[PDB]
C-alpha cells in the first residue's frame, strides 16, 4: 500500500487536502504522488498513472536508463522519460533541464493532430 | 517528486523541480 509522497493519503484523495486525485507510483519503489503535488501536467499524469513512473530518483535516462550523467538527463514531465540532453534529438546543454517533453511524446504529439 | 530522502539538496531556491 503506498500513496503519495506529498500527502500520503490515496489518489481518490489529497490528503493534506483530502480532495480526489490519482498519485503516481514507482515501478521500483512504489512511491505514489499527486501529479498536483508533483506539478504535473495533464499528459505526465495520464502517462505516468499507467506506466512506470520511475520515482525522479529512478528516472534515470530512457535512452540509457542509466542515470549516467543525470546532469542532463531531460525529465519529460509529460510521461517521466528523462533524456540526458546530449540523447535527445535535438540535444539540449541546459535549456528545459526539468520540464521539455520526450520524443515518445511528441511523435505521439504529432500524431494527436488531425 | 524533486527526488526523496537522501540528503540535503543542491538549489537553494524554488525554481525547477523533478529530475533526482
Ligand atoms: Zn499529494
Ligand atoms: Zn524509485
Ligand atoms: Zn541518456
Ligand atoms: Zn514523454
Amino acid at each position: 500500500g503506498s500513496y503519495c509522497d506529498f500527502c500520503l493519503g490515496g489518489s481518490n484523495m489529497n490528503k493534506k487536502s483530502g480532495r480526489p486525485e490519482e498519485l503516481v507510483s514507482c515501478a521500483d519503489c512504489g512511491r505514489s504522488g499527486h501529479p498536483t503535488c508533483l506539478q504535473f501536467t495533464l499528459n505526465m499524469t495520464e502517462a505516468v498513472k499507467t506506466y512506470k513512473w520511475q520515482c525522479i530518483e529512478c528516472k534515470s535516462c530512457i535512452l540509457c536508463g542509466t542515470s549516467e550523467n543525470d546532469d542532463q538527463l531531460l525529465f519529460c514531465d509529460d510521461c517521466d522519460r528523462g533524456y540526458h540532453m546530449y540523447c535527445l534529438n535535438p540535444p539540449v546543454a541546459e535549456p528545459p533541464e526539468g520540464s521539455w517533453s520526450c520524443h515518445l511524446c511528441w511523435e505521439l504529439l504529432k500524431e494527436k493532430a488531425s | 517528486s524533486g527526488r526523496g530522502k537522501g540528503g540535503k539538496g543542491l538549489g537553494k531556491g524554488g525554481a525547477k523541480r523533478h529530475r533526482k
